[PDB]
RNA sequence: GCCCUUGAAAAUCCGGGGGAGAGGGUGUAAAUCUCGCGCCGGGCCGUACCCAUAUCCGCAGCAGGUCUCCAAGGUGAACAG
RNA sequence: AGUGCGGUAACGCGACCGAUCCCGGAGAAGCCGGCGGGAGCCCCGGGGAGAGUUCUCUUUUCUUUGUGAAGGGCAGGGCGC
RNA sequence: AGGGCGAAGCCAGAGGAAACUCUGGUGGAGGUCCGUAGCGGUCCUGACGUGCAAAUCGGUCGUCCGACCUGGGUAUAGGGG
């Protein structure tokens, strides 16, 4: 069997150090060094554990080099943070400050009271 | 007490348990009632509430926790946010 | 002859404390208008553990009231705290738990902890672990409150200072038997060099005033004064008392 | 030589008690043989759950 | 007592740490490894995290608690008191 | 690399200042056209042979078409 | 699953909230966290071989010591022999 | 009038203005077990090309039987959408 | 490496009026046992003893998921560490 050998000075197996094995067209199996794993961004809400939706989860420096539509998503809060958390906040948001407007009103009765 | 007067609904009126369905319930303009476990979340109580104030419906906090309103409304699960359609021949609407 | 062990902690060196993966210090908030004469409402945004602490501390994160920059803070956290509660603070801080007020507001027998031993230290007294400090007693001119410790001595205090209602979380911790050595050797690990620890009666006479001997006794009383030279301060100093 | 002697094998031969060293659970490990059997078994019940043969209250 | 008579959790030690220390053990080393209700869902998936440290793993909701046991009786204890003297200085 | 489907798109590719060499792979069944261009190797596979001699002519002002044997 | 152990920082890179501004006046503009193509550049130092029963350290081609990667068939539980 | 459009929605489409400021993410995480998918190798049954054996037997035994990165497609995994 | 023992949790079946208990599985805990590499260094008071060696060799041994082993970086210096 064809063992093999690094083909850097790296010789300690390392997370800099990581490979594969090739088949190349010279009929000889040579180890390729591997791109670290990207992740994909999790949520600014940071309740829900599951990473986002439409973004390539690819190392950050990369990010450069792609496209806006890889990075993000077409909503309000796009690629920062899921939607669910997003449909909370609005209606939370809207909920409070009709409630806040309802204390208005309750205090600008007692005024008119008093 | 409330656990009564729901006993009998269950067994006779028509209802729904949940909040996916209760404010489908409730946004069709069938609902007479909604129950509220103490549990519930914050936010969800809040939208409800507002819901039933915009189609003038009876919101009811129920004294217990979504276990107790689950095992209250005699099903082995667990029921935060129950509507009550029609009751069948119970006074829980007074 | 030798510098004992002992004698050589107070040089760092090897035994400094071990405080890469703390997660900070454990403070309370610092005094502003605000908490001087209102209350100002935070977020408990989460709860974490830090190494060599037995309390869980809790990010907890305001609105700076100057610049539009959201400040946050690291309370140890009072015992049912939990996340996504309002954490308010100040003078006029409702008494309720995880909420942290002057002791000159919170009436007789209130129980708290990270409590202020002078005002604006952030946070001195009862920052344990199942620990926490009682309000005894207000002397409203003087503008001074009585508080007993854990402890057990009732010390004097400034109405003024702070600290947090409730207990510290993380309480009975010391009830659990350890076991292993193994497991003694993981807790100091993570907080200094201060573990396996060797009877002076073991050592030669060179490194401890109890060493040498042909049977493993100390020779001379094991009590000491306290106006002793440190080299043999050593056994039971200044003892009061000895025995069970 | 081997190739033979393995159809040797395939026969049932060279295989007694006196040509074993590991024990029963080395040579078969009792987990695998059990998961096989789920793996089977549940395979046959939601088969036949999914041909109408038996019903959801039976294959549960 | 299907596998142990009276050992349970504290079978995995063996033989080792005497028999007082065991006992003793296995109270906590039940409560601490147990999955307790998140009184926010109801769901029974309290689990200490860390020590003092408590996960619902739906509720998402990090609760500060005991070392060994989501609530101690001392915080129990201490809050209601709260609650009292809260209600005996506003009115 | 970059393949295409379209004879129009590969005669406008051609027809850049960049390209250079447009090398001409009779695989039998197949027949490649492999022109060369400052970034990329556009290739484009005409499975017709007919349709390939045809296009052999279409390239315009003198460029290489160095046929490969 | 285990922890009275909770298990690195930073450079760098991106997303989102905001909306101060800028753009041209009905064929065009400013704009492209630019889409596709095109042009130009990337300096400095290391790069031989040994890496060990003979290129290292133990006065030596010394039975010692000295951090890693790859890892075929048979027998066999097996990186055992 | 015109700082792009599609989808109930998850989200999509080659681009789709924008400052100081703010929030977030990625960089950025222990060990151990179990199970699954993907490759490299081994194995088996055959096709070829070259071998060795051939006193007898052996459709033999032995060797060898390929496709880099980067793109595009599609399986195959996974989803706390 | 590979094996052994088989802790909690889980399933079924049987009994029990209940409390709960038995039987068969599954599960895979542990400063758990055997045992390789590794780390060590018991005995032979073996070899050697102007040695291979200014401490080595051989068998025999201890330990081998943990107060484990180990490279590099970094800290502590002489009545000092
Ligand atoms: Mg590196
Ligand atoms: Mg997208
Ligand atoms: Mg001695
Ligand atoms: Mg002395
Ligand atoms: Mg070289
Ligand atoms: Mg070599
Ligand atoms: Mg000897
Ligand atoms: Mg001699
Ligand atoms: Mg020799
Ligand atoms: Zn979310």
């Amino acid at each position: 069997v064809q063992r093999l050998t690094y083909r850097r000075r790296l010789s300690y197996n390392t997370a800099s150090n990581k490979t594969r094995l090739s088949r190349t067209p010279g009929n000889r199996i040579v180890y390729l060094y591997t791109k670290k794993v990207g992740k994909a961004p999790k949520s600014a809400c940071g309740v829900c554990p599951g990473r986002l939706r439409g973004v390539r989860a690819v190392r950050p420096k990369v990010l450069m080099r792609l496209s806006k539509t890889k990075k993000h998503v077409s909503r309000a809060y796009g690629g920062s943070m899921c939607a669910k958390c997003v449909r909370d906040r609005i209606k939370r948001a809207f909920l409070i400050e009709e409630q806040k407007i309802v204390v208005k009103v309750l205090k600008a009765q007692a005024q008119s009271q008093k | 007490s409330i656990n009564s007067r729901l006993q009998l609904v269950m067994k006779s009126g028509k209802y729904v348990l949940g909040y996916k369905q209760t404010l489908k319930m409730i946004r069709q303009g069938k609902a007479k009632l909604v129950i509220l476990a103490n549990n519930c979340p914050a936010l969800r109580k809040s939208e409800i509430e507002y819901y039933a104030m915009l189609a003038k419906t009876g919101v009811h906090h129920y004294s217990g926790n979504n276990i107790e309103l689950g095992t209250a409304c005699g099903k082995y699960y667990r029921v935060c946010t129950l509507a009550i359609i029609d009751p069948g021949d119970s006074d829980i609407i007074r | 002859g030798r510098v004992i062990r002992g004698q050589r902690k107070g040089a760092g060196s090897v035994f400094r404390a071990h405080v890469k993966h703390r997660k900070g210090a454990a403070r309370l908030r610092a005094v502003d208008f605000a908490e001087r004469h209102g209350y100002i409402k935070g977020i408990v945004k989460d709860i974490i553990h830090d190494p060599g602490r037995g309390a869980p501390l809790a990010k907890v994160v305001f609105r700076d009231p100057y610049r539009f920059k959201k400040r946050t803070e690291l309370f140890i956290a009072a015992e049912g705290i939990h996340t996504g509660q309002f954490v308010y603070c100040g003078k006029k801080a409702q008494l309720n738990i995880g909420n942290v007020l002057p002791v000159g507001t919170m009436p007789e027998g209130t129980i708290v902890c990270c409590l202020e031993e002078k005002p604006g230290d952030r946070g001195k007294l009862a920052r344990a672990s199942g620990n926490y400090a009682t309000v005894i007693s207000h002397n409203p001119e003087t503008k001074k409150t009585r508080v007993k410790l854990p402890s057990g001595s009732k010390k004097v205090i400034s109405s003024a200072n702070r600290a947090v209602v409730g207990v510290v979380a993380g309480g009975g911790r010391i009830d659990k038997p350890i076991l292993k050595a193994g497991r003694a050797y993981h807790k100091y690990k993570a907080k200094r060099n201060c573990w396996p620890r060797v009877r002076g009666v073991a050592m030669n006479p060179v490194e401890h005033p109890f060493g040498g001997g042909n049977h493993q006794h100390i020779g001379k009383p094991s009590t000491i004064r306290r106006d002793a030279p440190a080299g043999r301060k050593v056994g039971l100093i200044a003892a009061r008392r000895t025995g069970r | 030589r081997c190739r033979k002697n393995t159809l040797a094998r395939r026969k049932g031969r060279h295989m007694g008690i006196g040509k074993r060293k590991g024990t029963a659970n080395a040579r078969m490990p009792e987990k695998v043989t059990w998961m096989r059997r789920m793996r089977i078994l549940r395979r046959l019940l939601r088969r036949y759950r999914e041909s109408k043969k038996i019903d959801r209250h039976m294959y549960h | 007592a299907k596998r142990t008579k009276k050992v349970g959790i504290v079978g995995k030690y063996g033989t080792r740490y005497g028999a007082s220390l065991r006992k003793m053990v296995k109270k906590i080393e039940i409560s601490q490894h147990a999955k307790y209700t998140c009184s926010f869902c109801g769901k029974t998936k309290m689990k200490r995290r860390a020590v003092g440290i408590w996960h619902c793993g739906s509720c998402m909701k990090t609760v500060a608690g005991g070392a060994w046991t989501y609530n101690t009786t001392s915080a129990v204890t201490v809050k209601s008191a709260i609650r009292r003297l809260k209600e005996l200085k506003d009115q | 690399p970059r393949k295409i489907e379209e004879i129009k798109d590969f005669l406008l590719t051609a027809r850049r200042k960049d390209a250079k060499s447009v090398k001409i792979k009779k695989n039998k069944d197949n027949v490649k056209f492999k022109v060369r261009c400052s970034r990329y190797l556009y290739t484009l596979v005409i499975t017709d042979k007919e349709k390939a001699e045809k296009l052999k002519q279409s390239l315009p002002p003198g460029l290489a078409v160095k046929e490969l044997k």
